[PDB]
């Protein structure tokens, strides 16, 4: 059951690893514990498949607090799909890291979200721009530091105006979040 | 009309409680629609399809008169059904129920014994005031019978008789002459039970049954050495209800009585050493036996053997074992006294156990073997037990505290200590009721008034968030303000009590909507009682008054417009009015 | 004495109730669901005796089907738990390997069940065969 | 801001889990049942729970729970605007919504939770949108999931374009138990279905009475609507500055307009009944239905629902016109008739039977309702006078519109 | 679960 | 079908090399936290190659990366000599298991194009391969800018996939 699952799941070809990823899923959807399954599904991350990276998202997002010290190894491929040609790629990789609420990977998070907080497509720039305070939220600190608050006010004043609604609302969630000082 | 297990399947497919709510009322439409045309064919299965209804948990007031015409009919499976319909839907205060005392005396009179028993049941199981008067002699007349199965039934009955309308007790004198020498053990269980119910209920045929003791006891001596029967055994032993019954009687004559306990301790000695103890069976029998003997008054010898069994009982790693344990000990508190005592660390043990009934019956236990010798090494670990404790025990814990602190106190100081410390502590669950009894014990406590009212002020000064301390302390501080203060009348040097953050912190318990206007009372009778005993502050107490005169609580604003009246009026006269009283008891 | 008898499962839903004390029916129904939570409430190590309005309240669990009865503060608990097995054995020696079902279906014979073994709150028939052998006769009576 | 949206049963396990903040504990969902039933036992039941600092804000489908969690100062009004709004969006992505369609559509249920809402803020709600990107059988994102028209997509064609045109009224009544008239509302209701290409400007012309007291006409037939509800895609700031209802209108179904305005006029269908109850004995209902608008006009498929006793027994029933069955599920009797012509009073006479033993609670009187349908026929005469469609491509669109009145909370209550 | 046996064993 | 595992330690051009497997250049790469799946058809026998990051909160990470491998590449920077006793208590705590038997062994020492570099032998004998038995070891002088060494390590693992022709 959990041998045999982490045996298909660590093997090579790609719609069994999709049924392995897909049936850790629903085994976590009934409401189960599967949590020490963790690395055989974190290892199959960067996928051309779409719905398996959603799913391989989605356990990283509900199983990364439980396991704070070893979900570090997910860094590096968040960080290179988050330069992917594909924006939405991009924006679910900006929306998947922003909820992963650990505090020591989220200062090796922090260029790739000052990447998407700049590019030309308003997707990636409005989840960027919600993920400015979803890592306020985080580390507060490490996003003044960073100087994040300086480009999610710039956001304020750009175009296309689901990037500056998604602003307002970071901006706003900041702003009551903050000791009331500048 | 669809039949009941149809209808049971009908009820278990169902998804949600509406639904089913929905369907049941589409059952009983149609049900009720074969009651109007009045079928004499399927009103029986629409009748168990009502009580099917009504162990659900729906209505079925108009299946009642259909069960009485159940009854009334000729077939067997019909009077079944009615008879257990009747039992399920008639009370003693449904009204319709009268009208079977017919039915159930024609019944009584039936060639057919299931027929008879039917009525024997449901009489014994639901009669009421009225029908066991106008039955009582058809229940005796069966009483008599030579068929135990109408026998033990009617006994039951006469059981039932017997604890509905007591003043019919005496007419089954002669029912119960040579009842103990039949020989088949359901008709002896219930003549047992009829025994200690008459024996329970009056004392004056102790004397009179307590010449059966022994037949009782060679009864118990042919059931111990019955070794094997295939009949009434179960785990190993024969007769266990027959034997704790049996137990229970004896139990019941011979507590104040010599030689009926001499004539059954050697049996009860028999009992208590020669039954196995490795069920829970012979668990019971020896609970039973240990009740027994700690009940009657036995030989001093094996009530060391009583004291040994409870012991192997308290050790016992059973849970169950150990609340038989802690319940017979809490049983037998008043005599041995002394051999209660040497339980006291394994009783304080499990006051600390997870479960909630051990905890209750220790608790209970511990309150009932607080007595004046070591009251302090006790108390220390009360209070713990108070402190320590999931929220619901608190109330019982504060209220045994109470007591146990009332009856055995060394000293008055100690008793207002741990009294402050109970109040401080549990705070809002103790009960309010005890209010009285804390103002008289303290009002009781003559010789120190001021330590406590200085103690009850800290308290408060802290906080005001307990009901039944700031209502000890509102009075006490109203009534005994005079020496809480001393030689204050004018500007002098900084002591801690200067006679104004007393009436301010009075002032906040009345403004305050976390009171329960009845400490406001008690605040605003304390303010009016300081004004004869406070020389120093003037007009402040009156303006305090004056602006409650128009509260919305209308006992608050009573007492304030007589007080503002005595205040603007006969303010020569207060103090022949609010002087100190003497104590009661 | 004997004062009710309840049977219930899991889920809550009662089973099978018998009355031998007469109180209203909001009572009774309060009475059940909140004796229903008391006992569902509880763990599978706690006693099997709970306190509950100075009645101590006997339950022991068979299956997913609870049992349960109320005693006065004068009876035995464990011959009360003896009861609820002598119960049980005259349901096994009635049907034939009782399960849940076989109540749910036949309550009314569940029902007969315990006014062959205790009327008024008290044992009428002490042993197993006798009852048992009275319901068969009744059975074919018809 | 919601920090996590469950999906539960009527027991309430959770039968999909979504987290988007995190600042609540992800296994406090198993408080939110005896939390319920403890609120539902002392009749203080509420859509907004709390346990400590954790609330739960819930609604109910017809299966399902919809339950959000927050542990600060949420936008409660957002927060069930949202749940209704991913119960619109579930329910167009799927037939219905049960506890079956979440098992085996939890991969896209997972895909759409994460897509709908981000961090507690809704992101993108619209169904018609939503599908165009993730599918249940990814390309990149459209442009319209960030446009100013986030509502319709650029490159849709069709070979007939049309608009079909529903204006829905409902015809709220609240009349006393003396026969007074207490409230007595049209709350309206556009919904358009739109098939058009490319990108259309649409101008949808009424008989507003605003709009013709500043035109200028008002002396013809026009509505005072009260209040006027719009769609996301209408021009707000141009209504307020001079009446207009422009929008560039979503593919497919939808409703753009919801009014609403109070009428002095007498109501459609009238309800007198007269209740002969005999206590232990039988109940007697004399029930007269007159319909008081024109006799062209036929109202279909009316039901008055007439509430019986719930002990009640063997109904005998006399009638007019229609047929009246006994629905004890709801305890009631409704009266169908199939077809009610204006200027017709109808009677219907119900006896029933009634225990002699008396029920231990009291029942209740709900009131009686009426479930009509009057096509053809609008009652607060609102009239579609044009429907103005102009694309950059240039076509001839064909405008069809019709008018359905219909009951809304018609209730009449009762002795 | 319900079809299963009320005494133990 | 077949799996190989890339490690080594921080500035050992790995992920260059891995990506000059892959494409044929070079790209501007960050030190890596997480891990590369990357698979390359060469001689009619697909390739994955699995590159982990070597930092030092990242190492005791290699645990789960040893199953399911029978190919093992090690990456030795030749610039850092503090930092080869590292990689030699590395080496020797990662081949102390019970598990990983069956794979090769490949050793892929670089940067051999500045003149601060050496020959390949001084670093076979101070690492001391010949202490560890049944493991195929040798190396060979590659180099980052020239690309030669990973086409014949990719031969090396070619003829020991199989015991056949
Ligand atoms: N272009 C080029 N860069 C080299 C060469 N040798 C070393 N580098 C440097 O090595 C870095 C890449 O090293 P990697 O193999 O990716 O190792 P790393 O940077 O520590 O990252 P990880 O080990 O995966 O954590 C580059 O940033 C270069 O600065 C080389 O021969 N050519
Ligand atoms: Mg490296």
């Amino acid at each position: 059951e959990i041998f045999e699952l982490k045996a298909e799941l660590n093997s090579d070809k790609k719609e069994k690893k999709k049924e392995a990823v897909k049936k850790v899923i629903a085994s976590m959807t009934v409401g189960k514990d599967v949590s020490a399954l963790f690395p055989d599904v974190v290892n199959c991350m960067q996928t051309d498949n779409l719905e398996l990276k959603k799913l391989v998202y989605l356990y990283l997002m509900n199983y990364a607090k439980s396991q704070p010290d070893m979900a570090i190894m997910a860094v590096n491929t968040f960080v290179k799909d988050c330069e992917d040609p594909n924006p939405l790629i991009r924006a679910l990789a900006v929306r998947t890291m922003g909820c992963i609420r650990v505090d020591k990977i989220t200062e090796y998070l922090c260029e790739p979200l000052r990447k998407c907080l700049k590019d030309e497509d308003p997707y990636v720039r409005k989840t960027a721009a919600v993920c400015v305070a979803k890592l306020h939220d985080i580390n507060a600190q490490l996003v003044e530091d960073q100087g994040f608050l300086d480009t999610l006010k710039d956001l304020i004043s750009d175009s296309n105006p689901m990037v500056v609604a998604n602003a307002v609302a970071a901006l706003s969630e900041i702003a009551e979040s903050h000791p009331s000082s500048n | 009309p669809i039949r009941l297990r149809e209808l049971i399947r009908t009820i278990r497919t169902a998804r949600t409680q509406a639904e089913e709510r929905e369907m049941i009322q589409k059952e009983c439409a149609a049900i009720r629609s074969s009651f109007r045309e009045e079928d004499n064919t399927y009103r029986c299965r629409n009748v168990a399809k009502l009580l099917y209804m009504h162990m659900l948990g729906y209505p079925a007031h108009f299946g009642q008169l259909e069960c009485l015409k159940l009854i009334a009919s000729q077939k067997f499976t019909d009077k079944r059904i009615g008879y257990l319909g009747a039992m399920l839907l008639l009370d003693e205060r449904q009204d319709v129920h009268l009208l079977m005392t017919n039915c159930i005396k024609n019944d009584l009179n039936h060639s057919t014994q299931f027929v008879q028993g039917l009525a024997l049941c449901t009489l014994g199981c639901m009669g009421s005031s009225e029908m066991c008067r106008d039955l009582a002699g058809e229940v005796e007349k069966l009483l008599k019978t030579s068929n135990s199965y109408l026998r033990k039934k009617a006994a039951l009955c006469a059981v039932h008789v017997i604890r509905k309308v007591p003043e019919l007790m005496e007419m089954f004198l002669p029912a119960t002459k040579n009842l103990l020498n039949e020989k088949n053990h359901g008709v002896l269980h219930t003549s047992v039970v009829l025994l200690t119910e008459m024996c329970e209920r009056s004392p004056d045929m102790l004397a009179h049954f307590r010449k059966l003791v022994p037949q009782l006891v060679r009864i118990l001596k042919n059931l111990i050495m019955s070794g094997y029967s295939p009949e009434h055994d179960v785990s190993g032993i024969s007769d266990p209800f027959l034997q704790v019954r049996i137990l229970r009687l004896l139990r019941i004559l011979g507590r104040n009585d010599d030689d009926s306990s001499e004539a059954m301790n050697d049996i009860l000695a028999q009992v208590a050493t020669n039954t196995e103890t490795s069920k829970n069976v012979g668990n019971a029998i020896l609970y039973e036996t240990v009740l027994t003997i700690m009940d009657i008054k036995s030989e001093s010898g094996l009530r060391v053997l009583a004291i040994n069994i409870l012991g192997r009982f308290l050790l016992n790693n059973d849970k169950n074992i150990r609340y038989v344990a802690l319940t017979s000990l809490l049983k037998t508190v008043q005599t041995d006294h002394n051999a209660v005592q040497r339980h006291r660390s394994t009783i304080v043990d499990c006051l600390k156990d997870l479960d909630v009934s051990i905890k209750r019956r220790a608790m209970e236990l511990s309150f009932a073997l607080v007595n004046g010798n070591n009251i302090r090494g006790m108390m220390k670990e009360l209070l713990y037990f108070l402190d320590s404790c999931e929220p619901e025990f608190k109330a019982d814990c504060a209220s045994g505290i109470f007591l146990a602190a009332e009856k055995y106190a060394p000293s008055k100081r100690w008793h207002i200590d741990t009294i402050m410390r109970v109040l401080t502590t549990a705070g809002s669950y103790v009960r309010d009721d005890a209010v009285p009894n804390l103002i008289q014990l303290i009002t009781n406590s003559v010789e120190m008034h001021a330590y406590t009212v200085q103690r009850l002020y800290k308290a408060i000064l802290g906080d005001y968030s307990q009901q039944p301390l700031v209502q000890v302390a509102a009075w006490c501080i109203g009534e005994y303000g005079d020496l809480l203060v001393s030689g204050q009348c004018e500007e002098e040097e900084p002591i801690q009590v200067t006679e104004d953050e007393v009436l301010d912190i009075l002032e906040s318990v009345l403004i305050s909507n976390m009171s329960t206007s009845v400490t406001r009372g008690y605040a605003l009778t304390a303010i009016m009682k300081l004004s004869t005993r406070f020389t120093c502050t003037v007009n402040r107490i009156k303006k305090v008054v004056s602006i409650y005169g128009s509260s919305i609580d209308v006992e608050l604003q009573q007492r304030a417009v007589e007080y503002n009246a005595l205040f603007k009026k006969y303010d020569h006269m207060r103090s022949a009015l609010l002087e100190r009283m003497p104590v009661m008891e | 004495m004997i004062h009710f008898i309840l049977l219930f499962s899991r889920q809550g839903k009662l089973r099978l109730q018998k009355w031998y004390i007469t109180l209203p029916d909001k009572e009774r129904k309060k009475i059940t669901r909140e004796i229903v939570q008391i006992i569902l409430s509880r763990g599978h190590r706690t006693s099997s005796f709970v306190d509950w309005k100075e009645l101590k309240l006997v339950y022991k669990r068979y299956a997913s089907l609870y049992f349960c009865c109320a005693i006065e503060n004068q009876d035995n608990e464990l011959l009360t738990l003896e009861i609820v097995h002598r119960y049980v054995e005259l349901l096994d020696k009635y049907f034939g390997n009782v399960c849940e079902l076989d109540i749910i279906f036949n309550f009314e014979k569940a029902y007969f069940i315990l006014d062959e073994f205790i009327i008024g709150g008290e044992i009428q028939e002490t042993s197993k065969k006798i009852a048992v052998k009275a319901i068969e006769d009744s059975d074919m009576l018809q | 801001s919601a920090s996590a949206v469950y999906v539960l049963d009527l027991k309430g396990k959770v039968l999909i889990c979504r987290n988007y903040r995190g600042d609540v504990d992800m296994s406090e969902v198993e408080h939110f049942m005896p939390i319920l039933m403890e609120k539902e036992e002392e009749g203080m039941l509420s859509p907004i729970l709390a346990h400590g600092g954790v609330r739960f804000m819930w609604i109910k489908h017809n299966n399902l729970y919809l339950v959000a969690t927050s542990k600060k100062n949420a936008c409660v009004s957002l927060v069930f605007s949202f749940l209704y709004k991913v119960v619109q969006v579930f329910s167009e992505y799927f037939k219905e919504l049960e506890e079956e369609s979440i098992r085996d559509n939890f991969v896209i249920i997972y895909e759409l939770l994460d897509e709908l809402m981000d961090f507690g803020y809704p992101q993108t709600t619209d169904s018609k949108i939503l599908q165009e990107y993730i599918t249940q059988e990814a390309p990149r994102p459209p442009a319209t999931v960030t446009n100013a028209v986030s509502w319709r997509s650029e490159g849709i064609k069709y070979r007939k374009n049309e608009v079909f045109l529903d204006v829905i009224e409902a015809v709220n009544l609240l009349v006393s138990a003396n026969g007074n008239v207490l409230r007595s509302e049209i709350v309206g209701s556009i919904k358009m279905r739109v098939f058009l290409s490319g990108m259309p400007e649409l101008r949808l012309g009424l008989n507003d009475k605003v709009l013709f007291d500043n035109t200028g006409r008002g002396k013809s037939k026009s509505v005072e609507l009260e209040d006027v509800k719009f769609h996301q895609c209408v021009r707000l700031s141009r209504f307020e500055n001079d009446r207009t209802i422009s929008f560039i209108p979503p593919d497919g179904e939808f409703e753009l307009m919801s009014y609403r305005l109070n009428t002095h006029v007498k109501p459609l269908i009238w309800i007198e009944s007269v209740i002969e109850k005999h206590s232990h004995s039988r109940i007697e209902y004399m029930v007269k239905a007159k319909s008081q608008f024109k006799r062209r006009s036929t109202a279909n498929n009316v039901e008055i629902h007439i509430p019986v006793p719930n002990d009640a027994d063997s109904p005998k029933f006399k009638t007019t016109v229609g047929s009246v069955k006994w629905v004890p599920e709801n305890s009631e009797i409704v009266w169908s008739v199939k077809s009610f012509p204006g200027g017709k009073e109808y009677l219907m006479r119900a006896h029933f039977g009634l225990p002699s033993v008396e029920a231990e609670d009291k029942e209740g009187k709900p009131p009686i309702s009426v479930k009509f349908e009057i096509p053809y026929f609008t009652t607060s005469g609102i009239q579609v006078r044009y429907l103005k469609i102009i694309e950059k491509s240039g076509y001839q669109a064909l405008p069809w519109v019709r008018y359905i009145t219909q009951n809304g909370d018609y209730q009449l209550r009762t002795q | 679960q319900e079809p299963e046996l009320l005494i133990s064993g | 079908e077949m799996r190989i595992l890339m490690v080594g330690l921080d500035a050992a051009g790995k992920t260059t090399i891995l990506y000059k497997l892959k494409l044929g250049e070079i790209v501007t790469t960050i030190p890596t936290i997480g891990f590369n799946v990357e698979t390359v058809e060469y001689k009619n026998i697909s390739f994955t190659v699995w590159d982990v990051g070597g930092l030092d909160k990242i190492r005791p990470l290699w645990r789960h990366y040893f199953q399911n491998t029978q190919g093992l590449i090690f990456v030795v920077d030749s610039n850092d000599r503090e930092r080869v006793n590292e990689a030699r208590e590395e080496l020797m705590r990662m081949l102390a298991e019970d598990e990983l038997r069956d794979a090769v062994l490949l050793v892929f020492a670089n940067k051999q194009d500045l003149p601060n570099a050496m020959n390949a032998a001084e670093i076979t004998d101070k690492l001391g391969l010949h202490s560890l038995r049944h493991r195929n070891w040798y190396i060979q002088a590659t180099c980052a800018t020239s690309g030669d060494g990973l086409y014949e390590g990719l031969d090396w693992l070619s003829n020991q996939l199989r015991n056949q022709k």
